[PDB]
């Protein structure tokens, strides 16, 4: 329509994928040193916890 | 080394002329203007001897030699009739052999040339018009004299071009406007040779936030646009056709007058010669029946 | 007296040049042996070592080149020829787009038709170079992320393209010069109406920003740790030691979130790509969605108000009302 | 004498060269750069032919060095 | 309105003690409305361009080498040497015919 | 260090002092001959 | 809360300012006596920005702008409404960025990490001082800073540029604009190349440190070392802004021609 | 005196040299930019030809 | 003498021969540059129609 156009709808695609990412990364951010140690027990902030990950090691 | 800085627009835009003190102070001091010379109003009421006068015909008679002694000074030099004349007879338009005085009718055709830029022009020269001083400097060649070179020379913006907008009305794009970006180019060019013609940047005449908004401007590119019109009118109606009057030395490599730019009045500077006033105390040059208040004899 | 702060080294320890992983060389081989530089291995390592050459290279090489002999050799015509004046005008030297007229259809030679041809020989050593960078990744068995860097560069590179290409016109292509590639810069803000006000452009500058933010921090913070073994990332990585526990810890109490040692190379990939992806897109939408972001701006409202500067009167609105820019005089008039 | 068991005489001849030697570089390129004092061109002049800054100065009329704020 | 006899504003029949002032906003800005609003005032859309109908061929001593746009004022503006100058233009041509040769 | 070259130091810095500043006063009246600035 | 292993490096020392009293964490925050002096200075910075936005026409995000003083009120502390508020918002911001950078010189000095990062944010420091303090002092003015609004400092960046005809020919943007491109070249092929060797072809396993070496040594012939990638990238996100208060320092205080104009040297060279 | 024994010789010496130079070159340069001791251009007019700043 | 102990007459002597070299084109090319010796050109005047700095 009149008030939208384009680059509006383009914009909005880019920050909808942005948010997307951020979270992505936030997710892999807490692969190592959680869940956090507090007195309320273990804590997890958002986005949760992932899921265990594992390399690949040559063999000897 | 202190800058001095000229605010030309609302604070925190950055709209600011900035000027070094010390060469600002040295091209300042250099500048020496002639001292007016002493009025003549007291003349009898008789008839103009003159035999050869096309353009001063109403000016009283003691006014004309102020006015003649003004244009030596001017031009080529305190008293120095040989410029323009031969002493033997003043109203000869010829030399004793023959040939015809150019320098004469050059200052002539210049005469209505100056009288018309101090009349139909006050748009741009307000209340400070222009004198023969103001281009010429003591010198018979002034500055910023250009000729044909190519078709894409942007000085042609002052002859024979017209028009120089490039931003679009809209927010989206249609045929009202197919500028190229080589045209943008053009127009940058261009705008630097004025800026540097008035000493000035862009945010003289311009909030570069919008370049095409006028009420965002200044109001001196309203003035701006008007030197631009009068250029147009100046080259295209006396300097140009003044070509078969030079001789070859005078023309360009295509055998054409020469033409003004901003640069020949303004010299690097906001205003010619910073604004001095000189034409308020020499009524021939006036194109207008009074200049400020004070009228025109008549 | 300071401590040391890692920034050169003092001793330098040689040993015979490393060869290099097995891989395969069918199609390509690696050229030198390795030489040490003293100089070069003060800040960093010191072997200037093999270099790998295969198909795609060698393709990409002698097409580059050729686009370069293009572009140096209009630029030594454009001074008639002059060495001196070619050394001495070299910034400024450029070879220029296709006259405006022509849209899209080919131009004449001297008046474009090399800078298309040298503009075609670029783009392809361009693709067989990320071919290239493609097949070195996958012959050491590694991820492919810097060939989806490159393509993010590349994309923005493609814009310059692709946007004269929707707007109809040849013309509007950036110059092969140091200076005229700037005065195009400039002149491309200028015609579609202050690209500041490009959302994009925002965006792009963001992470650009953003990408020098996060290579300041994470090379501060790793050179604040290499007394730990910080710098072998791979091992604090896959067996994380004080180092990566310290540099996470920093980084927690200082803005109370962190990354690991693995997942801020993240953070400064997809910083780094975004910069030329969102710089592309907002390429793509001036000429063909928006003509002046000023306007676009106003619009969405994001300008600020200033206090009138001028007002006109309504003779004057029709005076200062101008034309658009037409052609160039091909007549010199006498008057 | 006994200043130079305090400071290496091998380093206060190198700040004390080095200092000197800047010294004199601005100093004849600020008389260079002068009206009065720029010898290679004005030389030749006798001392009263010599250029000399302007004494106290009177005011002017309509004409201002710098345009309007 | 001002009260006559005190020299008070009045504001909707009601005396107002002290110097009234009109409030305003920070040195009197006000908020931008539509895009097309930016034109009121502003002078009226320009002209089409002018656009020759057919072109003549310039001799080659009238035709620039350098095709960059702004090279007029970025160099040739502080460039004043004299075999640089003469390199700016192509050299006028002949036949061998017309030579005599 | 063992207080004797102290005074000795002090001895010495202190003429060195007040020379410099005898020749600073020497410097200032010669130049308030040349202009005044009050 | 706290990491994993994070409850063993919480100690005491290291602080500068302070002793036992300034020696918590509130949250996962460390505060010291310039914890609370950074937010004592946020505090006033922001407040009084909100204010600016009250008195101003708009309280749209984009829209606001607290601009600097006139020049005729030139290194004097102007009225409030006049542009003394926008003075008083830069004194909070400088000290509240030399709190932040002591801050982290005091968390550095507890983790028995370098130096580094502070001095690395000292870069940023003293290209924004240079901005609204250094330049505004030379030139004579504050009204020569820039003003606090999201898309009025941008008209601000504009108007300044195009105060020298063309910007882009300023030889120290030039520098620190390469600067910048390099920056952001060299930061993706770090991130690449470090994912790539730790997240290999799948069924491959990870790659070791001669791995990165070899590709770039492969790839371009010579491969900086591990330490030497980050410090070329220290040097080069540092030296963008060193060159860009260079930059901008120049212009006005010694320079005040068009840019272009300044290239006379190299065409006036006697060869 | 005792403050020498408070204070490095060295480093005071050293930063009282540096902080002079520098106080030196100040004050002359700010000589230098003004109008009425700019002896280099005017110092050879007289106490009475010297400029003055006006009453402003 | 004895400052050939206190300075290595090499370092001394390199650095010596780049300083008279700089020294020495710096000369030359300032007064190429000026006007009343820009030799090259007008060399080949007298003294008597040299250029003269304005006063
Ligand atoms: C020149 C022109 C181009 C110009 C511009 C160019 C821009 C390029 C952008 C590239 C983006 C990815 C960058 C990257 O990391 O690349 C490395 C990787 C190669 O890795 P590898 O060599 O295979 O190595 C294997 C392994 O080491 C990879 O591990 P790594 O850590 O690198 O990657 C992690 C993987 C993990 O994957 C998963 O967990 C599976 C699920 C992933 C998400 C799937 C859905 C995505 C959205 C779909 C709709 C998307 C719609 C837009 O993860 C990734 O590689 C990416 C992780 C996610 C990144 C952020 C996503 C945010 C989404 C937000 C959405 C909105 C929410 C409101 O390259 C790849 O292509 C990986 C993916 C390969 C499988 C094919 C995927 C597409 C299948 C469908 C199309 C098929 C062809 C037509
Ligand atoms: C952008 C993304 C957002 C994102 C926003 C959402 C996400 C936020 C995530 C934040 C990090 C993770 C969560 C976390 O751990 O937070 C720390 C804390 C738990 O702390 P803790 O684990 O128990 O550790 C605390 C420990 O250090 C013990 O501290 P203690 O309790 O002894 O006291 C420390 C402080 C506070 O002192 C008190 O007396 C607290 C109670 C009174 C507070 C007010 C006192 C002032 C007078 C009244 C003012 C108020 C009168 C009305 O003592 C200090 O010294 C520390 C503070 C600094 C002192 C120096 C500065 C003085 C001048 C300050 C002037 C400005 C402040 C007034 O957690 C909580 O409080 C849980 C709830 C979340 C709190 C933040 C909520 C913010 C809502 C914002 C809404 C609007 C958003 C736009
Ligand atoms: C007056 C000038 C205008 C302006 C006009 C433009 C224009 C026009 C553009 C930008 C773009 C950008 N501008 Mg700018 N910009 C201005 C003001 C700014 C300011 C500022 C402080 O004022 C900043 C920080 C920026 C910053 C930015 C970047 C974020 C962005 C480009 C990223 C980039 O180039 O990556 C560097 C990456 C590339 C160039 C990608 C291509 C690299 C290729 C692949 C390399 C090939 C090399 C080849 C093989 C080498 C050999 C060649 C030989 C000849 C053989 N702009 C003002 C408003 N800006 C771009 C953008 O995306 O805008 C949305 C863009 O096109
Ligand atoms: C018409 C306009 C001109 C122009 C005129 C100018 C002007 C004018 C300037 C630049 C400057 C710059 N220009 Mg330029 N420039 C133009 C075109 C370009 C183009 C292009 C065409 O693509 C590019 C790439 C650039 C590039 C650049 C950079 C070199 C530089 C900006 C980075 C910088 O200074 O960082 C330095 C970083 C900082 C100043 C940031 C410091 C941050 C502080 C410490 C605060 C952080 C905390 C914050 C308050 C709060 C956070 C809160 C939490 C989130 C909760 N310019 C055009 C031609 N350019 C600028 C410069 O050099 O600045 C010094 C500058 O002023
Ligand atoms: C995330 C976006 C950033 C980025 C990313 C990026 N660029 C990349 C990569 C990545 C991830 C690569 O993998 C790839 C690469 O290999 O990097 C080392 C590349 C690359 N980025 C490049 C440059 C580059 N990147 C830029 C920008 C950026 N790249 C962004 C900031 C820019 C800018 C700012 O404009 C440039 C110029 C290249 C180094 C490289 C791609 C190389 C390529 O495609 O080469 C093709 C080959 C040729 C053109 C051959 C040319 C031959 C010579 C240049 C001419 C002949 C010389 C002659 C032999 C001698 C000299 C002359 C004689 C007369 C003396
Ligand atoms: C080497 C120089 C580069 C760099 C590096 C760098 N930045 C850094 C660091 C480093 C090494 C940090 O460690 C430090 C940090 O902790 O990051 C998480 C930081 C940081 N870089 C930041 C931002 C930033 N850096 C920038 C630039 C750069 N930083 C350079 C390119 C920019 C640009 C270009 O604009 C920005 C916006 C912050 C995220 C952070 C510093 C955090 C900080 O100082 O916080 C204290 C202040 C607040 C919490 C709020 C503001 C308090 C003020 C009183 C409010 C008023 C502000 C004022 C009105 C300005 C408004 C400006 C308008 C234009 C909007
Ligand atoms: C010798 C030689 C060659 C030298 C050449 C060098 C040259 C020429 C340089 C230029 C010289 C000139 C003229 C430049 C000027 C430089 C200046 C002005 C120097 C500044 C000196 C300096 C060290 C900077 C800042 C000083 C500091 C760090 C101040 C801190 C003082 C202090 C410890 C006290 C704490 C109180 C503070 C900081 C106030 C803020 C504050 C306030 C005000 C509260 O009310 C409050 C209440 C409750 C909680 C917190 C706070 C809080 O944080
Ligand atoms: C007391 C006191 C103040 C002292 C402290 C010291 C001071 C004063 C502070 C610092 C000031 C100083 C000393 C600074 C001067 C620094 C100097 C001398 C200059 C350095 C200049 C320099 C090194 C080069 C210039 C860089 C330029 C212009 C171009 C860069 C081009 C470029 C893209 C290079 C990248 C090279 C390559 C091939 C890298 C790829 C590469 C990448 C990207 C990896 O991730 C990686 C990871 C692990 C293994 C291999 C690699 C690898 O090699
Ligand atoms: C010794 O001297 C010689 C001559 C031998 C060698 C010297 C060479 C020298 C000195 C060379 C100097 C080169 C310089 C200085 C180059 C500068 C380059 C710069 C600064 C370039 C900057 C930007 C250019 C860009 C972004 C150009 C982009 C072009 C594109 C995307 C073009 C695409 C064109 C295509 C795809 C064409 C296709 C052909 C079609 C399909 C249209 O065919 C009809
Ligand atoms: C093509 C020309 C050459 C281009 C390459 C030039 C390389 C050298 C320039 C980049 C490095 C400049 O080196 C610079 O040194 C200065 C000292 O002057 C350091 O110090 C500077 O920043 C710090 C940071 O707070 C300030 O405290 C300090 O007062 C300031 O001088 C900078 O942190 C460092 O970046
Ligand atoms: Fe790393």
């Amino acid at each position: 329509m009149q008030y939208i156009d384009g680059a509006q709808i383009a914009l909005y695609a880019f920050w909808l994928f942005f948010f997307g990412l951020i979270i992505y990364i936030r997710r892999e951010d807490k692969r190592e040193g959680y869940p956090l140690e507090s007195p309320q027990g273990p804590r997890e902030g958002w986005p949760a916890m992932p899921e265990k990950k594992t390399y690949i090691h040559r063999p000897t | 080394t202190a800058t001095d800085s000229v605010q030309v627009g609302y604070r925190g835009t950055g709209m600011e002329q900035n000027y070094d003190h010390g060469d600002l102070k040295k091209q300042f001091a250099q500048v020496k203007i002639p001292t007016p010379l002493p009025p003549a109003g007291e003349s009898p009421p008789g008839p103009l001897p003159w035999q050869n006068v096309q353009v001063l015909n109403d000016i009283s008679v003691g006014e004309f030699n102020r006015t003649m002694v003004a244009m030596s000074t001017w031009v080529a030099g305190t008293g120095n009739c040989a410029y323009c004349h031969n002493i033997a007879n003043l109203a000869a338009d010829t030399l004793p052999n023959g040939k015809p005085l150019y320098t004469k009718l050059v200052a002539r055709r210049m005469l209505q040339m100056t009288r018309q830029i101090n009349g139909q022009y006050s748009q741009h020269v307000k209340n400070t018009g222009v004198t023969c001083y103001t281009c010429h400097m003591g010198k018979p060649l002034p500055n910023g004299l250009w000729f044909y070179s190519s078709q894409t020379d942007y000085l042609r913006h002052y002859l024979d071009r017209d028009g120089a907008r490039v931003v679009t009305r809209d927010v989206a794009p249609s045929n009202a406007n197919r500028s190229s970006v080589k045209q943008t180019e053009w127009t940058y060019a261009l705008m630097i040779s004025q800026s540097r013609s008035l000493g000035v940047n862009c945010t003289y005449c311009h909030n570069t936030r919008q370049f095409a908004s006028w009420k965002e401007a200044p109001p001196a590119r309203v003035t701006a646009y008007h030197g631009i019109l009068m250029l147009r009118d100046v080259n295209q109606n006396y300097l140009s056709p003044l070509q078969p009057v030079y001789p070859s030395v005078r023309l360009g490599t295509q055998g054409d007058a020469p033409k003004a730019q901003c640069v020949t009045c303004h010299n690097g500077n906001y205003k010619p010669l910073y604004g001095a006033q000189m034409v308020k105390d020499y009524p021939a040059l006036w194109g207008r029946a009074d200049w400020n208040g004070v009228p025109f004899q008549g | 007296m300071l401590e040391y702060q890692n920034l050169f080294t003092r001793v330098q320890v040689r040993t015979v040049p490393e060869a290099g992983i097995e891989i395969d060389e069918s199609t390509g081989t690696r050229y030198g042996t390795g030489t040490f530089s003293y100089l070069a291995g003060k800040f960093g390592d010191a072997q200037i070592g093999p270099i790998y050459l295969g198909w795609a290279g060698v393709l990409s090489l002698i097409f580059g080149f050729m686009a370069f002999e293009i572009i140096g050799l209009n630029m030594w015509a454009s001074v008639g020829w002059d060495p001196v004046e070619f050394i001495r005008q070299l910034p400024w030297l450029a070879l220029e787009p296709p006259p405006p007229q022509y849209g899209l259809r080919v131009p004449p030679l001297a008046q474009g038709g090399w800078y298309l041809m040298a503009g075609f020989f670029l783009t392809i050593s361009i693709l067989l170079w990320w071919v290239r960078v493609y097949r070195r990744a996958r012959a050491l068995n590694m991820g492919t992320h810097l060939p989806w860097a490159f393509a993010s560069a590349i994309f923005l590179y493609s814009t310059f393209f692709f946007q004269p290409l929707l707007v109809g016109s040849w013309s509007e292509m950036v110059p092969f010069g140091i200076f005229p590639h700037l005065d195009w810069t400039s002149a491309f803000s200028i015609r579609y109406g202050n690209l500041y006000y490009n959302p994009f452009h925002a965006l792009s500058i963001a992470f650009l920003y953003g990408s020098a933010v996060l290579f300041a921090m994470h090379g501060a913070t790793i050179l604040a740790v290499a007394r730990l073994g910080g710098e072998r990332e791979i091992e604090q990585i896959t067996d994380r030691g004080t180092a990566a526990e310290r540099s996470m810890l920093f980084w927690r109490w200082t803005m109370g979130f962190n990354a690991t040692m693995e997942s801020i190379h993240r953070w400064s990939w997809w910083f780094a790509v975004l910069t030329t992806f969102s710089g592309g897109i907002g390429i793509l939408l001036t000429g063909t969605v928006v003509d002046n972001w000023y306007l676009w701006g106003v619009k969405h409202g994001l300008v600020a108000p200033y206090p009138a500067q001028n007002t006109l009167t309504e003779e004057q609105q029709q005076l200062l009302r101008g034309r658009y820019q037409g052609t160039a005089p091909d007549s010199f008039p006498s008057y | 004498h006994r200043i130079w068991l305090m400071f290496d005489p091998r380093r206060v001849m190198v700040a004390m060269v080095g200092f000197l030697a800047v010294l004199a570089l601005v100093i004849h390129f600020i008389l260079l750069s002068s009206q009065r004092y720029s010898w290679i061109e004005n030389g030749t002049l006798s001392a009263a032919q010599a250029p000399v800054g302007a004494s106290a100065p009177a005011a002017a009329a309509e004409m201002s060095p710098l345009p309007p704020g | 309105p001002v009260d006559p006899v005190t020299g008070q504003t009045i504001i909707n029949g009601e005396p107002v003690v002290g110097r009234v002032f009109i409030m305003q906003k920070t040195d009197g800005t006000v908020k931008l409305g539509k895009w097309q609003a930016q034109y009121d005032g502003e002078p009226t859309a320009p002209e089409a361009a002018n656009v020759g109908s057919s072109y003549t061929v310039p001799a080659p001593e009238h035709t620039r080498r350098m095709r960059g746009i702004m090279i007029q004022s970025t160099l040739w503006s502080i460039d004043g040497k004299r075999s640089a100058r003469e390199r700016r233009h192509y050299r006028p041509q002949t036949t061998g015919a017309a030579l005599g040769q | 260090m063992t207080e004797d070259e102290a005074r000795r130091f002090h001895g010495y810095f202190v003429t060195g002092t007040l020379g410099y500043i005898i020749v600073a006063a020497v410097a200032h009246f010669l130049a308030w001959q040349w202009r005044p600035w009050f | 809360a706290m990491l994993s292993f994070e409850k063993k490096y919480r100690v005491r020392g290291g602080t500068l300012i302070g002793g036992d009293l300034f020696d918590f964490w509130f949250g996962p925050f460390y505060v010291g006596f310039f914890g609370v002096t950074t937010i004592f200075f946020v505090t006033l910075g922001t407040l009084l920005c909100v204010w600016g936005a009250a008195m101003g026409p708009t309280w749209n995000l984009w829209q606001i702008s607290i601009a600097p003083p006139d020049l005729k009120y030139g290194l004097g502390l102007a009225p409030l409404r006049e542009g003394g508020l926008w003075q008083i918002i830069t004194l909070c911001a400088l000290g509240a960025f030399g709190s932040w950078a002591l801050r982290q010189a005091e968390i550095s000095r507890k983790l028995g990490m370098g130096m580094h990062i502070p001095w690395a944010y000292g870069g940023a420091v003293l290209a924004y001082a240079t901005l609204v303090v250094i330049r505004p002092m030379l030139l004579g003015a504050w009204g020569h800073g820039f003003p606090y609004g999201i898309f009025s400092h941008l008209d601000w960046v504009s108007n300044v540029g195009y105060q020298y005809l063309h910007f882009h020919y300023n030889p120290a943007h030039m520098i620190a604009v390469t600067f910048f491109f390099t920056n952001c070249l060299a930061l993706a092929m770090h991130g690449s190349l470090i994912l790539s060797v730790t997240n290999p072809k799948k069924g491959t396993p990870v790659g070791t440190s001669e791995t990165e070496n070899v590709f770039f040594r492969d790839l371009l012939g010579y491969s900086i070392g591990a330490i030497g990638i980050h410090r070329l990238g220290l040097f080069l996100a540092v030296g963008a802004a060193v060159w860009s208060a260079i930059c901008i320092v120049i212009s006005g205080p010694f320079w005040t021609k068009g840019w272009p104009e300044w290239w006379n040297w190299w065409l006036n060279l006697p060869i």
